[PDB]
């Protein structure tokens, strides 16, 4: 069995690639996005426990061993996963294949396969071994499908356009090969006998042929543009729609730019499928027709032209890898410089304050020098490639003219025939050049296709649920939690065994120490996530049995870190609910005290706002959030004062709103400050992911629990 | 096996590596 | 006097460009960065008051007039500054030049010059007129210098390399023109008489000539790369160093990306000057030598080749503008899409919560369709340009072969002479093509050169000050403020008349309502800014007379929004002060309680920190800030609890540090929460940029002022 | 002049490149 290495599509997924690589090595090909979901790859990174759990889930018998400096012991079956350190900067996971006498074979998912000297690797690695072995439950299979053929589906409806492009290209080629015989007719016939009338006619004939050729080129160029855009739009929009349908777990796992890189990826995959469809259709025939014509003209000169193509092929194929290696190394060194410049600019207050203007400059200079060195090495490789292609092309041209003249002198072919042959090389070399210059595009394309298709194969949020919505129409009732444990990924559980009881139409407060566990307990109640151990009952009915649509439509969640999308204030206020009458919006708007700042706007309701409400102050912003919430007319209203200032000008307006609710609807407040919640009915204290004590303020203070100590620590 | 074994916490302590890229 | 329009180099500077444009129109050319500094262009935008003040400062007699729908009235000075609205989205400033019978000439600094119909403009504009007129004090001048000649200075030390590149290029051309006569010698001499020995010799001769030519190309290519990198490095580093030496005012005015855009265009400046210098040196001679050789060969065919170049010149020059217009329009429509995608992705919690998955998709699709439409229009213009260049080139080739054969038949030139002429076109058209394809690069280069050079001409922070440091060596003493007014730009003053008194070695607290004015009053004390009205006295000596170096080195400022640069913890802790012994660092480290989390880092002290201490906890990051501060061993320690959570686990460690200070050094705390500051000596209340009441807690509560109401509002 | 005058505040209210 040959060594297999899985490449990193994202930056954070290191261990996922290693487990996938070993999984492939033993003969089980699985989608890397699914293994990413299994291992629980957070934005921080992958825990070895996460890898062991994911392995144990696949049926691999595996254990996490502390690295021993003596790893030369025979009975340590490979392949094994050992976490190295990349140049004393970040922790990294790498796959060990075979520890030889002194050389260690390591199929680094960051960069292909590499072999280190025992002493070197032993200096690099932390040492944290994960030993895996298949134990009956493991079964060989192929669960990934070829996504390149899946994305070919969008070429099915555009058959006419493809065929029209193919005919246009074919007829362009035919007029090209026909038009290239002008010099022959010129030198052999017309100039020899000195015919004028014929020359004047033939000149116009070839001129008209060329005018029809450039017209077909123009028509083809328009159709290939339209086809390209159409497939590009189709793929981009198909991907975007699928992402939105995925659960919050997907969005917690990955970063923002990590998701949008897929759009640029989508732009690159389209190019490859379009190129593959056209090039193969119009060049594999064009090259053959050209080659046949040349082989008919003269054998010797054709076999010289074949050698020119062969040598060009070899030079490009041998130079293809180092250029991509240098390119990657430049993009790394450039990314560090731009990161350093942003970091240096963001905190100039500090640099100025410490008078460190010299050191930061010296640091930046060293990072520029590094980029220049990397740039120069890539430049040198391009110059070397350019020069050698230059040599081949030029000597090819001269030696063909030499051999041609020799064959003409010997009386094998006529004079003009050589110039016609020299003309036809344009229609023989160009196709095969274009055909050879496609392999790097296809390789980076298949990468992109897999990178994108793996995300398109993920199970949407709607499909993960089965409901019984006709059985319970209303929400309104007592909300309770039973043994509700929760963990974000495969790390320490945020919430352990929890028991709650929220009676209908009472302002219940959840206070605590950890903001994460507090905000998590809200985000859980809406059923964004699902707790592994325990369950949550609304009105004596499991949330898992209620409609997702109704749940999210009937529950309002007011976070202090509110988001505002760039639009019109009026439209922005009632987003997601169209056919809403202004008469409601203005009634709701009053409750938040929108008007007061809304009237000072140029347009009352149609004022345009800056990205993330840049022109809007925090105090006004939240009122837009409350106005959004109260418009919903929900059964549960979940407030948040988490990661807040609490200026005490908004608290009055929150009280004005909470009084303004005027229904038997439940209000859940999550404010760390005890001064705000004293008036609430039941105050629940979240301590280390456990509800310790519950009840009214007076009772909790009277009992003298943890709440008493916190309240005495307050004032 | 024949190696120094670790607890489930120390497995949770070991972390994976990011890398730099275009943005 | 012809109409003059100043272009926007940055996004925010609209009014600055309009005032500069009118200033130029009357005949006073001033650097736009200086006018930006005069008008006080904040990150938000330019206030009309700012423009009027800036105008009044230049000596222009000007007034702000509320727009009247009837603006067809004669006796209003033209031109005037009227603020329009761009498609009901953002507020924009535009320059009115001539209000004709119904057409209004408006030289839009966003996009060149445009003319609107009275009714249209009248619908677009808010209407806010600023009427300007020179009133004696105004004087015509030219205060900007040509920065393109300033940046040519970096080409002075690299004379040898330029001259070596020039000789290599000249000798390449010479061997090129010599090597292009092979086909003549082949068709005329060798093939006619059927000489073999001579053919075999001449073939090798031309082969060796080509091998020397490609070798000179290789050598030139290496030298032009080295020269390019060298000038690029020089300009980039020269700019970076100058930016750091500028005062905080410069960094408050502009954004981050706004500063690094100069770094990205430093490349295109260098690229343009370098390319333009070499092109003129090696092509203006190459084209002439080629042209002379052709004019010697045959006059008719040379004048045909001249027409081909002329027509190519006309087609490129007429198509140059619309392509750039389409390009700008694409970059706009693309920037909106990517912004919309980021906005949509950042708040998927909200979209999911509201079930607005359909609307956001429909919105995105409309933005993709817009980008596709813009892309298609630019594609169409490129296809049109490509096609017409195609027609000219091809018909040029055919008609030259036609005329050639005709001239050969008539017995004006020999056969091979035509093929030699066809070969020499390669060395005549290429230079003049390259020479004509330089005008767009030069124009965008001169823009960049001015954009960069304007920043390089700004007065550095050190030059704006005169000191007397030998008169006062120490800082330690009573800090007082006298009538200290302050305004960020030309807007409402943040601080009005202020009087303070901070006695040496007492923990004085500044509490208030506005966080901006509070943090501003600290940033002022360090002398980042300078107050217009009033002054600040340390130890009975004006801060303006003390050394900048000593001031910033002797004062520590601990902000809650602390910045951490990616490096080693140990190095990061003592940034700006090298030759610092670890024995101090570890003593300081203890005072912050660094150790407790420092010991648990993988490497004790050489842990590589993630970007802005992402891996490190907020609490952990603060302790590093205090450790950084206490390492300085300052005379004034300025704390901040502004835009904070105040978890109450850090307060203990702040008290541990403040007790650990153990000197007669002043501590200034700025905490909005009254519970923390009660123990302080003198509590100063900042109300609407005014100190209302000052003294001890007990006295302030006993007096029953604004503090009493705030304290009763607390608890 | 011959136009409707403005206050130094409303001169401070007019903005360019803002909303």
């Amino acid at each position: 069995k040959k060594y297999v290495c899985v490449r990193q599509y994202d930056l954070t997924d290191a261990g996922a690639a290693c487990l996938s690589s070993i999984a492939q090595y033993y003969g089980l090909k699985m989608s890397l996005a699914k293994i990413r979901e299994m291992t629980g790859t957070d934005t921080q990174g992958t825990n070895a426990y996460g890898l062991i759990h994911a392995a144990k889930q696949l049926g691999f018998s595996a254990k996490g061993v502390k690295a021993s400096k003596e790893d030369l012991l025979k009975d340590f079956r490979l392949p094994a996963i050992a976490n190295v350190i990349v140049d004393n900067r970040l922790a990294h996971f790498v796959v060990i294949y075979s520890i030889k006498n002194r050389i260690i074979t390591v199929a680094d998912p960051g960069k292909g396969i590499v072999r280190y000297s025992m002493d070197d690797f032993c200096s690099i690695w932390t040492g944290g071994l994960v030993l895996l072995e298949p134990g009956e439950a493991f079964q060989k299979g192929d669960y990934t499908q070829n996504m390149m053929v899946k994305f070919a589906g969008f070429l099915k409806p555009l058959k006419k356009t493809v065929l029209c492009i193919f005919l246009a290209s074919l007829l362009y080629t035919a007029l090209g090969i026909a038009g290239s015989f002008y010099i022959k007719f010129l030198f052999d016939d017309l100039i020899k006998f000195e015919k004028l009338n014929d020359l004047h006619i033939i000149s116009a004939g070839f001129a008209v042929i060329f005018l029809l050729q450039i017209f077909l080129n123009y028509y083809r160029s328009i159709l290939v543009t339209k086809l390209g855009m159409s497939i590009d739009k189709s793929i981009m929009m198909e991907y975007y729609s699928h992402v939105l349908k995925l659960p919050m777990n997907f969005f917690n796992s990955r970063k923002v730019g990590e998701i949008i890189s897929r759009f640029m990826d989508a732009s690159k995959i389209r190019q490859a499928i379009s190129g593959a469809t056209l090039t193969i259709m119009i060049d594999t025939i064009m090259a053959v027709i050209g080659g046949i014509l040349l082989y008919i003209q003269n054998s010797s000169l054709f076999f010289i032209s074949f050698i020119i193509i062969l040598l060009y092929g070899i030079i490009v194929t041998v130079f293809n890898k180092p250029i991509q290696n240098a390119n990657r190394q430049i993009m790394e060194d450039n990314a560090k410089l731009t990161s350093a410049l942003v970091e240096s600019v963001k905190g100039i207050e500090t640099i100025k304050s410490f008078g460190a203007e010299e050191q930061t400059e010296k640091s930046t200079r060293d990072k520029i020098e590094t980029v220049m060195k990397s740039s120069f090495k890539e430049g040198m490789l391009y110059i070397n490639l350019s020069s050698l292609t230059g040599i081949v092309a030029g000597l090819g041209g001269i030696v063909i003219l030499w051999a041609g003249a020799y064959n003409v002198i010997k009386g094998n072919m006529s004079g003009g025939q050589l110039l016609a042959f020299n003309a036809l090389l344009a229609y023989f070399l160009t196709p095969v050049k274009n055909l050879i210059d496609l392999q790097p595009l296809i390789q980076t394309a298949v990468v992109a296709s897999n990178r994108l298709g793996e995300i398109l194969e993920l199970a949407t949020e709607k499909e993960l649920r089965e409901d019984s919505d006709d059985f319970v129409i209303s929400l309104k009732g007592d909300i309770e939690f039973r043994n509700v444990d929760f963990r974000y990924g495969l790390r320490k559980p945020v919430l352990k065994n929890i028991n709650l009881t929220i009676p209908k139409g009472k302002t219940v407060a959840i206070v605590g120490e950890s903001g994460s566990g507090k905000t998590t307990l809200a985000k859980l109640l809406m059923n964004f996530y699902s707790p592994e151990k325990g369950d949550i009952l609304i009105n004596g009915h499991s949330i898992k049995n209620i409609s997702l649509e109704l749940i999210r439509k009937k529950i309002a969640f007011v976070s202090q870190d509110v988001f505002i999308f760039s639009g019109t204030v009026k439209e922005n206020l009632c987003l997601g609910n169209e056919n809403v009458d202004m008469d409601e919006i203005i009634k709701a708007a009053k409750m938040a005290n929108a008007h007061d700042f809304i009237e000072k706007l140029p347009l009352k309701y149609d004022t345009f706002l800056n990205e993330s409400g840049a022109n809007l102050s925090e105090g006004q912003k939240q009122r837009l959030a409350i106005a959004r919430a109260l418009l919903k007319k929900p059964d549960i209203l979940i407030l948040d004062e988490a990661t807040s200032n609490l200026d005490s000008i908004t608290e009055n307006h929150i009280k004005d709103a909470i009084y303004g609710l005027e229904d038997d609807v439940t209000v859940i407040i999550i404010a760390h400050r005890l001064s705000t919640i004293v008036n609430c009915d039941k105050i629940y204290l979240l301590k280390d992911g456990e509800i310790v004590e519950s009840g009214s303020h007076t009772e909790l203070i009277a009992l003298k629990g943890c709440y008493f100590k916190m309240w005495k620590q307050t004032e | 096996n024949i190696g120094r074994e670790l607890t489930d916490e120390e497995l949770m302590e070991m972390t994976g590596g990011s890398t730099f890229s275009i943005q």
